[PDB]
Formats: C-alpha cells, structure tokens, sequence
C-alpha cells in the first residue's frame, strides 16, 4: 500500500541485526521493508518544506533609466562636470568628442563629454539562504495486511534537525522507530532559494554569486542602492559628437536559460516545498509486532473482486472478498503449481494476511511475489479454494541484471550514500563506502564541472586515449571514461 | 509569451492514448507523456498510462523583421564650398537652397 | 451524461438491478464508479465506491458490478427503507465528474 | 464528526449573483478539496467544480467555466461559491462535498470514495 | 549581462528532472550544426590547419574536431 | 536594428509569417513553453521569461 | 529559446560602432576565466590528457589550450 | 480520404511567405512551395514567390 503502483519502489528484504536497517529515502520512489517476523512496511518521503529563509543579495533583471543629461567642454578646458556625478543613483559615462570652431569653442582638440542617467530597477530577483534549521521532511508510512484496495494502518512522521529521530505508532503493530540524518540530506548551505516572479528554484551558491547584474545584499526596503550599475546600461556613441544611453531589456529569459540544471520548487505562504531531494533514516523495527498471529484460519469461501493485477516489478496484487463471518481470522493464501501436491512456491510479500472485520462480506488486498514460471494463486482451505492462473515473464538472470542496473543508477544519483541502502553493516560495506568516498572526492575535484556534452566528449576522448596509449594507464583512462559515460547515459 | 487555462486527459495502462478536444485547436500547446497508474489511482492495471496536457498560448510582446530591397534607398549628400563663408556657417543647416 | 433507467419497482423480498451506461472515458475505462442513495429531504449518501466496494456502515445487500461501459447496482433482499433516488457518478478521463439521470426505486 | 453546514436558503432576482458558504467541522480543513454540486428540482445532479483548500487551485466545469468563482477561508474553515448572472434555470439546490487531497498536497487524482460526506443543501430561488 | 554563467556546470543531481533537462543535448548539437551549415568554408580551413598540425592521423582528426568545436562557440 | 538574413531566420522563437490578419497563428510554440513532468503522477506547464 | 545564435558571426563592418562593441572580448575572456577559476582540478585533468596526446611539446601545449577553451563552453 | 474546397495564397518574390487563414485550422492539409512570378502576373520583381 502506497508503494504498489509507484514503479520506482525498491525492496529492502533482509535484516541481519534482528533490528534496525538503514534505508535512503528519495522523493522519486518508496521503500518496502520486509523482515523475518515483522509486517511489511511501506515508507516514502513526501515533502520537504523550507521556512523563514534569510534574504541575501537581490539582483535586478529589469532596469529603467529616468532622465539623461550631459556636458561638454572645449578641448583645452578641465573635464566635463555634472553635479549628478556624486549621486550614487546615476550611471555616468565619460568619453571624448570632436569639438572646435563649429561648436562655438575655438580649438580643434578632443573635448570631454559626460552623460549621467538615473537608475531605477524592477523585478529584483532575490536569493535566500537555507540554514540547517527551519528545514523539515515529512515521511508517510503504511503497513501491509488488512488494508482494503482503497487510521492505525498509516502514519505521518515529521523530521527536523531539531528532532532527527521519531517513532511512528501503528496501533496493534507496535511502533516503528526512525533515527534519521536530516542535516546531511542534500548538502544545503551550498544551495540558495531563488525567486524571480512567483517562480522559485534551488540554485547553487557559486552560480548565484557569479551572475553579472546589478545587485544589493541584504533585505530590501524603500529605494535600494544598486551596485555595479551596469550590464543593464549601455552608453553608445553617436557620430563622434553625442552619447546615447539605453537599457538592456528585462534579462529574464536569459536567466531562465542560465538556470539549466537547477531544481524547481513551489512556495505556498512563507514556506517553500521542494519536489526533489533525499534523506537517510535507520529503521528500528524492534517494537514491530504482527497483529494477525494467534488467529484461527478462516473457513469460508473467498471470491476475486477484481483480478490479480501485476505490478511493474512482477508482484501480483490480489483483492479478495470473504463471505463467512468468523471474525478476525488468517487468510490461507499461497502460490502453487501441481494442484495435486500443493507445495508452496514463490514468496508472499504480505503479512500472514488477515481479515479484520466480522461481517457478511469483507474485503482484503494482499500482494505476492510469484515464481517465474506459470503458477496458480490458491486461496482457501479445501473444496472451496478459489484459484487464479498467473504467468510471470522474466528469468532470474534478467532479474539480477535489472538489479545491477538499478544499483548502478542509485550510485550515480547518490554518490557514497548509495552504500547505505542495505547498510545492515559489516566490514566489506564500510570498506566499499570508504574507497567510494575517496574516489568520489577525487572525481568531483577533477571532473564535475561538466554537463553531458563536456562529459561525453571527454569520455570518448579518454576512451580512445586509453585504447591506444600502450601502458599501465590504459586501465586508468578506461575506468575514468566508464565512470564519466555511465554518469551520462544514466540520464 | 503568456499561458492560460491548462487541461489534461489521462488513460489506463492498456487503452489508447489520451486525447483532449483542445488538441484540434491551433492555439494550444499540448504535450503527451507517460504517468504511473493503477488500482489506487482508480484504473485497474499497473503499467504506465498516458497523459496529455494542453495550455492556451498568447503573445503579449512581438518582434518584427522587414525586407529591404536595394532600390528605394535614398542617400542625402551635403555639399559646401570654401571661399566666402565665415566660421559661423560650419554647422548651420538652414535654407541652403538660397 | 450517464444513461440510467427512469424508475424501477420490486416487491419486498426479491433482488433488483439498476444499470448505468457510460462511455469509454468515464465508466468504460476507470473503476471510478460510485452509487449514491438519496431519500427525499436528505442529502445523498455514498452507498458504493470503487465499483464493488462499499463503505463501512452499509448493509451487505448492495453489490456492484461492471461490464464494458455499463455499471450495475444490485439490491438483494429488498427491504422497506429502500425507496429513494439512486444516482451513479463517474470521474471522467479529463478530470471532471458526471452523474446519472436518476432512478426512483419503489418497494411497493 | 465530519459536518458540512451551508448557509440558509436564498431568493434572488435574475441578473443578480448568489454567494453560498460551506463551513466544515470535524476534520483538518486544509487537507481536503471541496466540490460543489447543483441539483435541479427532480432532476439529475450537476457537478460544478472543486477547490483545493490546501494551496487554492480550482477547477470548474465547462458549463460554468465563466460564471462561477470558488474561494476558501482556511482560518474560518469555509468554502464560498459565487455564481453571477443568474438565470431561471439556476433555481436549484446547492450541495458541498469533501474529498481527500493527495499526501503531496496536490489534487490530480481523486480518491476512490469522492463524495463520502455532503452538505445539507441550500435552495437558491431565481424569480 | 552578456556572460551569465550556466548552471549546468553545477547540475543538482536528484531523482527528479532539473529545470530545462530535455534541451541540453539538442542545444549544443544545434548550435554547432547551425554554425557549420552557415559557414561551410571553415570546414576546409580547419581541415588544412589540422593537417599541418599533429604527426599521426588520429592526432590530426582530433585537432580537426576540436577546432570545429571551438570555432562555433568562439570560446 | 539592421540585421543580417540567416541571423533572423535561425532564431528559436515562435514565429508568425508575414500577413497578420486576425487571431495570430504562432508556428513554433515549443521554444517558450516548458512541460515539466513532476514525480510520476503529473505534468505542469510554464513559460520562459 | 536556448540557442539564439550570436550576431557577431555576421558583424556589419562600417565606420560607426555596432550594437554592443565594448563587450565582446571581455565577454569571452570573462566566461573562460570564471569557469577555470571555479573548477581548478580540470586544469590538472586537461594537462594530463594533453600530455598523453601529441608527440612534440608544441602539440601538447596546443592540445592543453584547446581543451581549456572547449571545456568552459561545453561547445 | 476525401478532399474539399481548395484555396491558395501567393506573395511577390520579395515579400514574406504566403499565409492562408485556413492554416490555423486543424482540418486542412496545407503545403507551401515556390512559384515563378513577376511583372506579368502583377508583381514587379522576378524572383520566386
């Protein structure tokens, strides 16, 4: 439930400590945790909102010039002087102009020309700093079992750096503990929150401090004092005797195309919600019980309400209806071939499925992990057991290949933290994580200023180079290539 | 540009493709993609369904080019002569015909 | 937008069926089919959602079925307190809701 | 428990505009979307539109696209529907119905049980 | 201004798409192809300059490609 | 401005062509509208500035 | 949209100054200098890749320079 | 298929491009080409319209 049709869900089957399992939660997908004697729990990261951000360095992307004025002096006089030069609201430019004997000033040198124009902004795109505080993640939990196809079965957990660990109380199943690392989630304190006009982005610090436009730091109020005062004003020169001042228009689509690779975000009220990120929680499943065990089996007839649908990952979802009234009772369900000898084949990724209500007709939804062959879903005890025919396509080799592909993509997206997905914890895992940290730091220092054009080019170049360099560096260049080009074709 | 009333149309994994009636209108921008669907969402099957979104397009600012043939170009040549003119009549443009 | 019979009558103690025919965009493609019962004066009450599924405090006599473009509500064991208006509703593919014409059930 | 209560009945001459409220109680108003359904006397029900009380997005039916405006007041837990340019056809009863909004805060897909709770109704008489 | 550093340098990596993701590859390929199509003779100029540089054949082809890329951007 | 041909034809912006009569008809339209696909579930449309 | 070819390719040559004539050289130099200042390690990577290519010293230096120009533009 | 009321539009050799008001209708098939025109047809120029 909440994970079935997600198409980017991952199974964290396994718990070698009888306890906590590490799990990295992402905005895209969700995680189903299935332990030995514990109910399957579906966990998903839903929203991360940022609130009361401080304001830093608003930029001006649409300027406007108010009133121009100018001054000239004949060729051997001081310099052109405008009283508006000492005013810090005016852009002033000084140049040389042809003068003499026609302009009423008798000498034929070059004269000085000063033009000043008042500067007035508009729009003022603003960036804001995201501190580790004032940041909050929301995690939704659901529990497999008695739930109908459509609460005590679902929970919501708020995690902020002020309260990194929490417990979700699932009535009857106990409570699931989450000990989480909010501060090291997406490496904020390098990211600013940028708004232009009712559109908001997550943007890098360096990109925001390297953008050429009039700017002023701090919160705005009244008429600000704009800095640089150019890159929006152009002093063009006429036929060697005039100066004209123009402004460049609105600079907004230029910024929109400059912001390629920055994350969108949507703000409601003061709080702005991001739609992409990641977090890392450790799941203490030592107070998780099974609500169902110690229930007698149901002895009645079941019906198939809709069908046994197939999810994208191969698991079957079955929705059953119960006709008897035995109260809370176990659902006898299995995956079998050879109806003569009902030998359980496959795995049931559901609880010791139970019907909760005690009425005439109740409903149930359970999901199963069938074997790759043809099989039958067998529900019921004897002489009333409904069965459904079900066929699964893949093979174990294809499944292992797809698992390696998913792991590779997770690594490309999540750097070293990728090693914390099934992080139950040994010495091979920690060694792999350490050497991955080292190689990732080196790779981010050397490469990592490139964006799928630069990377594809330099990858093909290192490919050829390592192919023909004829030394022991062949392997080095081929591995650097493979890293780069896989990082690319992951997409 | 300026955008306007968006709309969308979605279909179950095993159906055709989504179609809005506003795709037969040359004033709307429409995009078709694949969306996770199934059972919970309300359609019973679990593949990728098809989603179409359309939005009305309007232009609030425009920009125009114009062709220049090498005829109907007029040049204005100004001519002056030395001799009797005094310094004042260097940058004076007046009834030069007289 | 949904084709529903004008009226349906049945003697107390027998089953009866009310059909609801739609198109391939509202009832034909989606399990978004609901049946509402409305006694005169009161507001409609959700009797069935998700085609077959029904809420908690609803008698198990009401059943739902769907074939192609036609949904159907079945009342087995027609009781006294069943004379009301029955409306079928569906969430279309374009994100809008459509209701049925309406059926006045008479228990006689 | 869940209780949606609308303003009392109202009579308006043609050409005027009606504004009907729907106060919600017994649940978190910010996490639900309110639909407005009109029922003509002894006729089918007509869906007019919905408003997501969380962020404020709205969607109206094609039949009322340019005649209805739905707004909300979270602090007061109210949802208002305003219909302008009344006609004799608009003489009908207006109901409000809740529907759960997705956990991401968006209302793209409705939940299977859309109109689980309704309002009692409000008669608007166009004379 | 005129420079406006691109953010694709610091592309934020996540499961979801970035701001303008669908346009990067076509962006650069279209720029290069359009410049080359408008100015064909520089293909010959770059071929000559690459031939006069570099001993082996592969070095000359790499010089050709790198010139034909560094020209359309005037980088 | 005075502009060269082949700079005014190789521009990626929605273009009408010549005769403006009534409701204009912009030929391109995919160079100013961005369809961002949210997370699995939806689609959103924005315009560039 | 994103590409928007620059007009400096077809620069109109006259006595009078063009639209933005004061900004071209500083424009390209500022782009390159800013990118290299932000990402210094690619200087080492480019030095290595230039060293592995090209026989003579001059060919290696030219390869280094062309890489350091073709990287900031992602041309 | 079946076809119906054809129409056409044309421009002098140095003008924009021909535009029929029925190109903004998604029920019409439209095609654009170049035609020899000039000084006999009523366009004073001799290129291809």
């Amino acid at each position: 439930i909440r994970c079935i049709g997600v198409s980017n869900r991952d199974f964290v089957e396994g718990m070698s400590g009888g306890t906590w399992v590490d799990v990295v939660l992402e905005h895209g997908g969700c995680v189903t945790v299935m332990a030995q004697d514990k109910p399957t729990v579906d966990i998903e990261l839903v929203t991360t909102t940022v609130s009361n951000m401080a304001e830093v360095r608003s930029y001006c992307y649409e300027a406007s010039i108010s009133d121009m004025a100018s001054d000239s002096r004949c060729p051997t006089q001081g310099e052109a002087y405008l009283d508006k030069q000492s005013d810090t609201q005016y852009v002033c430019k000084r140049t040389l102009v042809d003068r003499g004997w026609g302009n009423g000033c008798g000498l034929f040198g070059k004269g000085s020309l000063v033009t000043c124009a008042k500067f007035a902004c508009s729009k003022k795109m603003t960036g804001k700093s995201i501190q580790p505080e004032n940041l909050e993640y929301r995690i939704m939990l659901s529990v497999h079992g008695s739930q109908h196809s459509g609460d005590e079965n679902r929970a919501k957990v708020e995690i902020t750096p002020n309260s990194p660990r929490a417990e979700a109380t699932l009535g009857g199943f106990g409570s699931l503990g989450l000990d989480c690392e909010p501060r090291t989630g997406l490496d904020f304190s390098d990211l600013y929150y940028l708004t232009m006009n009712n559109k908001h982005w997550l943007v890098h610090k360096e990109w925001f401090h390297d953008i050429p436009l009039p700017w002023h730091a701090g919160a705005d109020t009244g008429t600000p004092h704009w800095n640089n005062k150019e890159a929006l004003v152009e002093f063009k020169d006429a036929h060697a005797k005039r100066q004209t001042v123009v402004v460049l228009g609105s600079q907004e689509g230029a910024v929109h195309t400059a912001l390629a690779g920055a994350l969108e975000a949507e703000m409601d009220g003061a709080k702005g919600r991001l739609s992409s990120g990641h977090l890392k929680c450790r799941l203490k499943m030592d107070k998780l019980r099974l609500k169902g065990v110690s229930y007698s089996l149901c002895t009645a007839a079941f019906t198939f309400t809709k069908i046994p649908a197939e999810t994208l990952h191969g698991t079957v979802t079955v929705e059953v209806q119960y006709a008897g009234t035995d109260g809370p009772c176990k659902v006898p369900a299995q995956m079998a071939v050879d109806m003569q000898t009902l030998t359980p084949v496959g795995r049931l990724i559901t609880a010791n499925p139970v019907i909760t209500e005690s009425t005439e007709n109740s409903k149930m939804m359970l999901e199963l992990d069938p074997p790759f062959g043809d099989s039958y879903i067998v529900i019921g005890v004897g002489e009333k057991k409904i069965t459904h025919h079900w066929h699964r396509s893949g093979s174990t080799i294809g499944k292992a290949f797809e698992a390696t592909v998913r792991g590779a993509k997770r690594m490309a997206v999540l750097g070293d933290t990728a090693w914390d997905f099934g992080s139950v914890g040994g010495a091979l895992n920690s060694l792999g994580k350490g050497i991955h940290q080292i190689f990732g730091a080196a790779f981010k220092s050397l490469f990592g200023g490139m964006s799928w054009f630069s990377q594809i080019l330099i990858g093909t170049l290192l490919m050829w180079l390592g192919l023909n360099t004829k030394n022991g560096s062949i392997s080095l260049m081929c591995l650097a290539l493979g890293g780069v080009l896989i990082f690319l074709s992951t997409a | 540009a300026s955008i306007s009333d968006m709309a969308s149309d979605s279909r179950c994994p095993t159906q055709g493709e989504a179609y809005l009636d506003k795709q037969s209108d040359t004033q709307y921008v429409c995009k078709r993609t694949l969306v996770d669907r199934g059972w919970g969402n309300g359609c019973g099957l679990f593949g990728k369904g098809s989603l179409v979104t359309c939005a009305k397009f309007a232009c609030s600012k425009k920009m125009t080019g114009k062709s220049i043939q090498p005829e109907n170009l007029e040049y204005r040549i100004m001519l002056s002569v030395h001799g009797s003119q005094h310094s004042g009549m260097i940058v004076n443009d007046t009834g030069h015909e007289t | 937008a949904l084709t529903q019979p004008a009226s349906v009558s049945g003697s107390p103690g027998q089953s009866i069926t009310i059909s609801c025919t739609g198109t391939s965009s509202d009832v034909g493609g989606f399990n978004y089919v609901s049946w509402f019962q409305q006694h005169p004066g009161k507001a409609p009450k959700l009797m069935l959602y998700d085609v077959t599924s029904r809420p908690s405090g609803v008698s198990s006599r009401f059943s739902g079925s769907k074939s192609g473009n036609t949904a159907s509500l079945t009342i087995s064991g027609l009781q006294a307190e069943d004379e009301a208006d029955y409306y079928c509703s569906s969430h279309t593919s374009r994100g809008t809701w459509v209701f049925g014409g309406g059926t006045k059930l008479t228990v006689l | 428990e869940v209780q949606l209560v609308e303003s009392g009945a109202e009579v308006k001459k043609p050409g005027a505009s009606v504004k009907v409220s729907c106060k919600a109680s017994g649940y978190t108003f910010t996490s639900y979307a309110m639909h407005w359904v009109r029922q003509a006397p002894g006729q089918r029900l007509e869906w007019m539109g919905w408003i997501n009380a969380g962020n404020g997005n709205t969607k109206y039916s094609q039949k009322f696209q340019d005649r209805v405006t739905i707004t909300r007041d979270t602090s007061a837990s109210t949802a208002y529907m305003e219909l302008s340019s009344l006609r004799s056809e608009d003489t009908a009863i207006y109901y409000c119905a809740r529907d759960k909004v997705d956990d991401y805060g968006d209302y793209w897909f409705p939940t299977l049980w859309y109109f689980d709770y309704w309002g009692q109704g409000t008669l608007v008489t166009v004379s | 201004a005129v420079t406006l550093p691109s953010h694709s340098t610091r592309k934020l990596q996540t499961r979801s798409q970035t701001w303008l993701e669908s346009r990067e590859y076509t962006k650069h390929l279209i720029r290069v192809e359009n410049w080359i199509f408008r100015n064909p003779g520089f293909a010959l100029a770059a071929a000559a300059i690459a031939w006069l540089l570099g001993s082996s054949t592969s070095q000359k082809v790499i010089y050709l490609v790198m010139i034909l890329l560094i020209a359309p951007a005037y980088s």
